[PDB]
């Protein structure tokens, strides 16, 4: 075909190589904020539940 | 490249449904067809490399070594075709399978462009060399140099894969064209010292050092001779094509941390050689002249010189065909009289003259001719090594000298002297082990008129 | 560590949001290596009760490459789903935490001083 | 395997097809002494199912075409030359022996299974619990040695208590002077050179020990020729026994199909007689071991599992 | 001892063939074998292979860096220019550090 | 046996590990414990034999000891917050007893000592029930309490169960003791990887399971107990030997089986994390392990020991071998590695 | 299947067609940079869809 | 017959035969319907 | 691991008695109620780090 | 000449429960 061929498709192949990588070290910055502080979706460790708490009202008032 | 390996996975199903009187003439034909195949990323116009997919990519480098593998894979079928005539069909199919794999992994793994992906095929490799040392071997020892062969090469491999995963987790790509633009200078530290002794002391005892050589006289000597063949034709050169690929991400330090393994190198190749000279046994000799040779290879990669990696990828192609031919020599003779001792056999040139013919191109080949392949990398790895430093001509010279003795007593203690009369059981020749020798001797002559293409990166 | 994230209903396979993923093409090497694992399954189970190792048994092996690649689809529909929605939430945290991720300047060959290694 | 525990869930019980002459009848006695006839009259006119002496080619005739295979894929035993050379430089003898006690464990195995499944009867001449006089005559009169004796005794420890005694031994008393005027009577060369010493041994290790042991866990009867010679007074006496004793009586429906499991798997029968204790007697060899299975393999009927076999036939074998 | 087979000796294969080629016992598939290696590893192997390889035009742009060495050499005398200037890059896009 | 009692005792084994994992308090997982416990000891002491009777005493010793340190674990976290569930500030010691006593109920080194004892002496497909579905609950309520954890501890026990796993298992020429020193090291790879990622101790968890089934049923096929009995398999099943060999390798982890998978990627993560030392140590025995199970290779494939002369019997008989579960674990457990995206969640 | 017999020989050839299609399927599959590298960047022409296929 | 003993397969299972053959006809067939499916609830739910 | 069958199947096994401030037998309290309950209504929604 | 394989030194090597 050509060397314009090889040549276009060897950048095309650096092109996803590149943002794979940036995408790889974006990930890994990621994880590490949200385990140091959980704000996102990730590392979201549970909790006791709201609705199996009673709030009717008790035998004694001060509750 | 999926062009090639495609043909070479289809070559199981042919070898598993061939009728068992074709099997042997099916599989050897379609591999020399597919050797045929392979040799078409010789097209290189332009000085870009062939990157023909996202994971699968060509070099001036890579090239010869695919080449190699896919034309002597056709050459394992016949040199193991008569040492497995009583033998079940099932057995024999079976071997087929080993070598077409052997083949399919080794294709992959000198074409493949992730550091990642050469491990996990380097391993690949790894395997099917100990099924067929181990269960197609001769004599007791085979079991032994089954496991010396395996976990030389696993303990080596182990820092390798951490290393990997290292410069993964820092660069994030871990992809040889990427790493070699956007590759990173190392500021010359223990952690980076170690990282490098890690990266390189895998494929340090994939190519025989001095020191861990020991698994490769035995695996030798233990092995069929399409284990012999794969072995000193590909897989020490398969250490050398990971040292020169992984070298690229350690510029600054490798100048002072080469220093020991270059002396190793030298020294280890007068000694082997020395051996070479007092050894008593044919397939040990020719495994501790393969040490000599890749300890030649192993310097060059080392001092980073653009002749030294000429004359490296030169003696890598031209070694793995004069050993292989060396083997298959020897094989004959052990085909003939069920022992490998040297001594034995001494008048062979009076009953074999084209055989002798063929034993002599092969020790010219194996010292260094100036019409040949083999004196042109040597020649090119000695110039280099000389501009690292005058006085390794010393430690050449003592080489050459060494090597040129060897060579030439294995002739004269082989071929010529009085013909041991009493081994009635010396049958004339097979025209098929003469089409293996004229077969392994004829793409030495072919590479010597063109040097070209065995040329590698640097020029 | 994404069981936690908001929305997400436990031991659900598939949820809605998978719907809006492209499915895999069905020939795809994926779901073709599924294939050829259930055929080489069959292969070996005749092997192995010492049967004629294609002549026999061809409703098993046909069982047997229907239920990987059904299998392979299905899990395969799965982890793009995942891999998706990883995706999703790692560029919506970026989005929302943009001071820890600056975008970084590069600057040019003609600035930053590489130190040079001769190899004399 | 039809049979097993959904089998036996929706009912295949043991004890509901019992009948009053489901009952294991060894008969028992020297070399030659009428226990080939009496046995066959026995189940003839009891309505049992009569098992001849369990030979060298047992397994040849009850598996595959049922023709017998050759000296080398049937064993390697020889008892013709057993009897024209024993204390040979290869182990014959005890080859012969271990490869008889095999034979014999798999037909008690085959007598178990059809007495469990269908429930008749069965006469079986000479099963595994007398075959350990051979072996004792042999190790006295030298033809074998002690690490012979010692396998068989393991392989015994390790299949024998696994199953279940008969539950009447018939034996015939005869006198080792009439024994050997009935072979030489016979006539086989081979067989007219036994010993006397020989048969004097097998008949010491039968009185001192066979009868006994086994009388301790059934029932016993022993005759002499003119009390047989005459196969109705055993009949009758066979008829008016009484079974009161021995482990027959202490099992139910699961312990006979765990046993009928057990005793149907003629693999797990035969594991036992397997172990790997290299005795040089028993012992093969990789080249050997492997030219005579790859021969066999090529035995007509033999190269696949019995259902898929083209050249014998198996029509359907795409199919299954 | 075991029962093993002995070592068997090796026949001479050419009392029953004496066409031997070292392929096969019979010697049909013997001779098939042989031109099978003979035609697909010395005639369409080693003579197209041969000839594509040496006909594979301006391998690793040699000719062309040939031609346009020349080019350049010819320029360069022709108009007076310095011919292979001692720096490659430009020294006005390259910054140096100050001091 | 009586199939009334066996569906009870299976149920109940079955249940076990069920309650364990999809329970929220902490003691119905300790009850999910206790059901396993007491439902598979009558299935260890069945052959009534002192092997069994020893193996049976043994484990139930030792998994009611590691239970009621349990349940002190779980009695000091209801004292010290009136919650039923570890949430995330009880106290450390806490936690560390709960992960010791898990640790003895995992039976990982250096409360190791019992594993291959129990495993000796029961019968092949009790040592499987045991060495796969016993080590499910335990793995999963230390799964629950992913973080707050002591790594320190963790690393230890880890790596001490790799080292002496390795070690055993090359010692041993037992196929029960071999495989109770694989579960050791395979054992102590999950607990390394667990307070970085509770999805790839799951993945190597049912690895190892997809691993060690088809090598447990491979050994319940022709009942073979040791290295010899392994060994004369060319002649009792010569069809087994290629799968038992690839499967061997890939307990090895060796590429590309799919079983060089977990190593991978669990030294993936530990280099995410920077455990570099504790990293290269488990490699290099698992290199060990690799080791012990390429000499069983030896003995059973590459070569053939001599066989005896009942092994002609053995060949006139036919056999039966369970459909739809060896295959294809073998297949699953040896060529699924280019699926390993797939596989890693 | 009018020839039959030894009709294994389309296996490898088979193979070398389905490989030399998996290429060309990567080749449509990369297509980034048709014209857009600054060593080419030519004109469209004519009559001409793509610079290369 | 040419076997003493009668193998356990001398005729297909022809229960299990039908059962097999029609699960992969029905998973064939479920698996195409459900791809078809899936591509069109994804075209529809972001343009085509 | 940790199944999610009673989140799943929308039932309560053992999620009723998790801690002191849940539905005690016939009206009564646990003594600390009122900080538990205060405990678990700023923990749910931002549980683990942030509720540490 | 012939391949070696196992002979009954080698069997017995692996007996032992020990190694
Ligand atoms: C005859 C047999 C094939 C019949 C095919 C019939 C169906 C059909 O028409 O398929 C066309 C179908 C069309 O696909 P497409 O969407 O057009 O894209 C095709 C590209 O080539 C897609 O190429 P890609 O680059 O996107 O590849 C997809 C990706 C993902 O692909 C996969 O996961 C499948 C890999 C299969 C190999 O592949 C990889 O990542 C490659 C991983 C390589 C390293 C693996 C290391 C482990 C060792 C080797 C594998 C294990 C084998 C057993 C162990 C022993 C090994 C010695 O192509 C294929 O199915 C391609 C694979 C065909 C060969 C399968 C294996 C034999
Ligand atoms: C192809 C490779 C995979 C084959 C799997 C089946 C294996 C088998 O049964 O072979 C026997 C069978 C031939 O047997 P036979 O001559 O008929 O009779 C059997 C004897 O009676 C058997 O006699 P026996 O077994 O009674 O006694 C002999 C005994 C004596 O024992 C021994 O000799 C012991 C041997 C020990 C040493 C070997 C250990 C294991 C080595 C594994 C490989 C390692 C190296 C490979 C690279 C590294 C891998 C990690 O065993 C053997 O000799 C071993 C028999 C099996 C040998 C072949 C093993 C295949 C699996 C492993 C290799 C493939 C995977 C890795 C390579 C991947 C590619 C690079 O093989 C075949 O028929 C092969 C298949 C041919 C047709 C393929 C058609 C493909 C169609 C594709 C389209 C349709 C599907 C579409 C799907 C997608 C839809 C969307
Ligand atoms: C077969 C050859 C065996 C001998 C030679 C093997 C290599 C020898 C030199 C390397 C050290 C040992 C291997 C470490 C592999 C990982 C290297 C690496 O990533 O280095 C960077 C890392 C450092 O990581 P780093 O570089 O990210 O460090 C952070 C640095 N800053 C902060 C500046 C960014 O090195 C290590 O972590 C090394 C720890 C090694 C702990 C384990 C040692 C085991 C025993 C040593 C020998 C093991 C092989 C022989 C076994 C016995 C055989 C008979
Ligand atoms: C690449 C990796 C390889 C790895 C191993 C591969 C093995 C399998 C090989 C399969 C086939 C591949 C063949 C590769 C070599 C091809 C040789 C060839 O034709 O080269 C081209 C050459 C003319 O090309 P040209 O461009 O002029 O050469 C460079 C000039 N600047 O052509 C010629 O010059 C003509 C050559 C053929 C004519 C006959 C030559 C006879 C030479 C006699 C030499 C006698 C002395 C030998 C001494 C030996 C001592 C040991
Ligand atoms: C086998 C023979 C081994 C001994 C050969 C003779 C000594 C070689 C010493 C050496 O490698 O020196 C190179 C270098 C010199 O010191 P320098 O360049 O200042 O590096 C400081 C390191 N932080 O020193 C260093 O870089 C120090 C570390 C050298 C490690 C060499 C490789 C490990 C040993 C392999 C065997
Ligand atoms: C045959 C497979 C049959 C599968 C039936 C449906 C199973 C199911 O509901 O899977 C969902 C399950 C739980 O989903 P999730 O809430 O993400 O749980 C976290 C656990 N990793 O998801 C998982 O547990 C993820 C792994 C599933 C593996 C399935 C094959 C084994
Ligand atoms: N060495 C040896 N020989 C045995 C064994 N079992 C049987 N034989 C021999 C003894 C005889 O020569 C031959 C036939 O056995 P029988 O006792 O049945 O003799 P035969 O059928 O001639 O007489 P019968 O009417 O049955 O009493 O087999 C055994 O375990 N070991
Ligand atoms: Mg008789």
């Amino acid at each position: 075909d050509g060397p314009e061929k090889n040549y276009e498709k060897t950048l095309a192949i650096l092109q996803i190589e590149s943002e794979k990588a940036e995408l790889r070290l974006k990930e890994q910055e990621v994880r590490r904020l949200m385990r140091a502080r959980g704000d996102g979706p990730w590392y979201q460790f549970p909790t006791p539940e709201k609705e199996f708490i009673d709030h009717s009202p008790k035998a004694t008032p001060d509750n | 490249m999926l062009k090639i390996i495609l043909p070479s996975l289809m070559l199981l199903p042919l070898t598993w449904l061939s009728s068992p009187k074709k099997t042997w003439t099916n599989v050897t034909s379609y591999s020399f067809l597919i050797s045929l195949t392979s040799l078409t990323l010789l097209w290189q116009t332009d000085e870009n490399y062939k990157n023909f997919s996202n994971m699968f990519s060509s070099d001036p480098l890579s090239t010869p070594l695919i080449i190699l593998t896919a034309w002597l894979l056709p050459l394992m079928l016949m040199a193991s075709q008569n040492h497995l005539k009583k033998d079940n069909n099932v057995l024999q199919k079976l071997y087929i399978s080993m070598l077409i794999s052997l083949q399919i992994l080794l294709i992959m793994t000198f074409s493949a462009t992730e550091l990642i992906m050469f491990y996990i095929l380097f391993e690949a490799t790894l395997i099917p060399t100990l099924i067929i040392i181990t269960r197609w071997g001769n004599q007791t020892e085979r079991l032994n140099a089954g496991i010396y062969f395996l976990f030389y090469t696993l303990i080596g491999s182990i820092p390798l894969l951490i290393a990997l995963i290292l410069i993964q987790n820092h660069v994030g790509t871990l992809n040889l064209m990427i790493l070699s633009f956007t590759t990173h200078t190392l500021d010359a530290s223990w952690s980076n010292n170690l990282l490098w002794l890690a990266c390189m002391m895998a494929f340090l005892i994939k190519m025989p050092l001095y020191g861990v050589h020991l698994w490769l006289p035995k695996a030798h000597v233990e092995a069929p001779i399409a284990g012999s063949m794969i072995l000193a034709a590909i897989l020490l050169k398969l250490g050398s094509y990971g040292m020169i690929r992984i070298s690229i991400i350690l510029d600054p330090l490798t100048k002072y941390m080469a220093y020991p393994f270059i002396l190793l190198s030298l020294w280890g190749m007068i000694m082997t050689s020395s051996i070479c000279l007092r050894q008593t046994d044919l397939k040990s000799l020719i495994a501790y002249s393969s040490v000599s040779h890749m300890a030649l290879v192993i310097a060059s990669i080392m001092i980073q010189t653009p002749w030294s990696f000429m004359g490296a990828t030169m003696l890598m192609i031209a070694h793995g065909l004069t050993s292989s031919l060396l083997f298959c020599l020897a094989n004959s003779n052990y085909e003939r009289i069920h022992s490998r001792t040297m001594i034995m056999a001494r008048g062979l040139q009076m009953v074999f003259p084209l055989m002798a013919t063929w034993w002599l191109m092969a020790s010219l080949a194996n010292l260094a001719l100036p019409p040949s392949i083999n004196l042109m990398g040597e020649l090119f790895i000695t110039m280099s090594l000389f501009s690292w430093s005058n006085f390794t001509i010393i430690l050449m010279g003592i080489n050459i000298i060494i090597t040129g003795m060897y060579s030439m007593y294995m002739i004269i203690t082989t071929q010529r002297g009085k013909l041991t009369n009493h081994m009635i059981n010396l049958q004339p020749s097979h025209t098929r082990e003469l089409t293996l020798m004229a077969l392994h001797m004829i793409p030495l002559i072919l590479l010597t008129t063109s040097p070209k293409l065995i040329t590698g990166l640097t020029m | 560590m994404m069981n936690g994230r908001p929305g997400h209903e436990p031991l659900k396979f598939l949820p809605d949001e998978a719907r809006s993923l492209p499915p895999p093409k069905l020939n795809d090497p994926r779901l073709v290596y599924m294939g050829l694992l259930g055929y080489c399954t069959g292969l070996m189970d005749n092997m192995l009760r010492m049967r004629p190792v294609m002549r026999a048994g061809l409703h098993r092996q046909l069982l047997f490459v229907t239920s990987f690649v059904f299998a392979g689809y299905f899990y395969l529909k799965r982890q793009n789903y995942l891999y998706a929605v990883k995706d999703h939430d790692m560029f919506g945290y970026i989005k929302l935490h943009p001071e820890d991720f600056p975008e970084k300047e590069k600057k040019t060959y003609a600035e930053i001083l590489e130190p040079f290694h001769p190899v004399r | 395997l039809r049979y097993g525990l959904l089998a036996a869930i929706l009912g295949d019980k043991t004890t509901k097809k019992l009948h009053e002459y489901s009952r294991v009848i060894t008969v028992d006695g020297n070399i030659c002494s009428g226990k080939n006839k009496l046995a066959k009259e026995i189940a003839q006119q009891l309505g049992m199912k009569h098992y001849p002496e369990a030979g060298i080619q047992y397994s040849s005739t009850t598996t595959g075409d049922g023709r017998p295979l050759d000296i080398e894929f049937s064993g390697s035993c020889s008892l013709e030359k057993f009897y024209d050379d024993p204390k040979s430089n290869d182990g014959n003898s005890y080859r012969l022996q271990s490869w008889l006690y095999a034979s014999r464990l798999l037909q008690y195995a085959d007598a178990l299974e059809h007495l469990l499944s269908t429930g008749q009867g069965v006469v079986l001449e000479r099963s595994i619990y007398s075959d350990f006089v051979f072996l004792e005559a042999m190790y006295n009169q030298g033809y074998i040695r002690k690490q012979c004796v010692d396998h068989y005794n393991e392989i015994k420890r390790l299949t024998l208590p696994e199953y279940l005694p008969p539950h009447a031994v018939i034996y015939i008393d005869v006198p080792v002077p009439e024994v050997q005027s009935r072979i030489q009577k016979k006539g086989d060369p081979h067989e007219m050179k036994v010993t006397s010493a020989y048969l004097q041994d097998i008949e010491n290790a039968y009185k001192k020990t066979f009868l006994p042991k086994m009388s301790e866990m059934c029932e016993v009867l022993v005759y002499d020729s003119w009390e047989a010679e005459d196969p109705t007074k055993v009949v009758e006496d066979i008829e008016y026994l009484k079974y009161n004793k021995g482990p027959w009586l202490k099992q139910d429906d699961w312990t006979f199909h765990y046993l009928r499991m057990l005793v149907q798997d003629k693999t797990e029968v035969l594991n036992y007689t397997t172990i790997p204790v290299y005795l040089p007697e028993i012992t093969i060899g990789a080249h050997q071991g492997s030219r005579i299975y790859n021969s066999f393999r090529e035995l007509p009927g033999r190269k696949y599992a019995p259902g898929y076999n083209a050249e014998v036939g198996d029509k359907w074998i795409w199919l299954k | 001892q075991w029962q093993e087979d002995p070592e068997p000796e090796d026949e001479n294969v050419y009392a029953k063939n004496p066409d031997f080629h070292g392929y096969d016992s019979d010697p049909v598939v013997d001779v098939w074998n042989m031109r099978a290696v003979f035609f697909f590893g010395f005639s369409i192997v080693l003579v197209f292979g041969t000839t594509f390889v040496a006909y594979v035009p301006d391998y690793r742009m040699q000719e062309w860096a040939r031609r346009e060495a020349e080019r350049l050499v010819k320029y360069r005398e022709v108009n007076g220019l310095p011919i292979m200037e001692s720096n490659y890059f430009d020294p006005s896009k390259i910054q140096l550090p100050e001091d | 046996m009586n199939p009334i009692t066996l569906a009870i005792i299976y149920f109940t084994i079955f249940l076990g590990p069920v309650i364990t994992m999809s329970s929220t308090n902490l003691m119905l997982m300790w009850v999910g414990l206790e059901f396993s416990l007491l439902a598979i000891i009558p299935m260890l002491i069945n052959k009534k034999n002192p092997r069994s009777t020893e193996a049976a005493t043994k484990y139930f010793v030792t998994q009611a000891t590691a239970s009621m340190i349990i349940l002190l674990a779980i009695v000091l976290n209801y004292k010290q917050l009136g919650t039923w569930m570890f949430q995330q500030q009880t106290n450390g010691l806490i936690l560390n007893m709960t992960l010791m006593a898990l640790s003895m109920k995992l039976g990982l080194a250096p409360f190791h000592f019992w594993l291959p004892e129990v495993t000796q002496g029961i019968p092949l497909h009790m040592g499987l029930i045991l060495l796969t579905w016993q080590k499910i609950a335990p793995l999963s309520i230390l799964i629950q309490i992913y973080p707050l954890l002591n790594s320190t501890i963790i690393l230890m026990l880890a790596i001490t169960s790799i080292f002496m796993g390795a070690w055993g298992g090359l010692n041993q020429t037992q196929m029960r003791k071999i495989m109770a020193y694989s579960s050791i090291a395979h054992m102590g790879w999950m607990l390394a990887i667990l307070p970085y990622n509770p999805s790839l101790t799951l993945l190597n968890l049912m690895i190892y399971i997809i691993l060690t089934a088809p090598m447990f049923m491979a050994l319940m096929l022709n009942n073979s107990m040791t290295i010899n009995s392994i060994s004369l398999l060319w002649n009792k099943t010569p069809a087994m030997l290629t799968m038992i060999s690839l499967m061997l390798l890939s307990l090895g982890g060796l590429p590309p089986l799919t079983g060089f998978l977990p190593k991978w990627i669990i030294i993936t993560e530990l280099m995410k994390n920077n455990c570099l030392i504790m990293a290269t140590l488990m490699a290099m025995m698992a290199l060990l392990n690799l080791f012990f199970y390429t000499r069983l290779i030896y003995s059973t494939s590459l070569t053939m020991f001599p066989t005896n002369n009942n092994s002609k019997m053995m060949t006139h008989q036919t056999k039966t071998k369970p459909n739809l579960m060896f295959s294809t674990l073998a297949i699953m457990s040896t060529m699924t590695l280019p699926l390993a995206p797939q596989l890693i969640t | 299947q009018l020839l039959r017999e030894h009709w294994v020989h389309i296996l490898v050839p088979a193979g070398f067609v389905f490989g030399c299609y998996l290429d060309r399927k990567d080749d449509e599959k990369l297509t980034a940079f048709r014209n857009k590298s600054m060593l080419f960047q030519r004109e469209l022409r004519p009559n001409e869809e793509v610079t290369w296929k | 017959k040419f076997y003493v003993r009668e193998p356990v397969n001398a005729k297909p299972n022809w229960l299990a035969v039908g059962l097999s053959v029609g699960a992969s006809v029905f998973m064939w067939i479920y698996l195409i319907q459900t791809h078809n499916e899936d591509v069109l609830e994804y075209k529809r739910r972001n343009g085509l | 691991p940790f199944l999610d069958i009673q989140k799943k199947l929308g039932i309560s096994l053992d999620r009723h008695f998790m801690f002191l401030s849940a539905e005690q037998p016939y009206k009564n309290a646990a003594r600390c109620h009122a900080f538990e309950k205060e405990w678990i209504e700023c923990a749910h929604g931002i549980g683990g780090t942030r509720a540490k | 000449a012939r391949q070696w394989q196992p002979d009954i030194e080698w069997a017995e090597q692996f007996s032992g429960a020990v190694m």
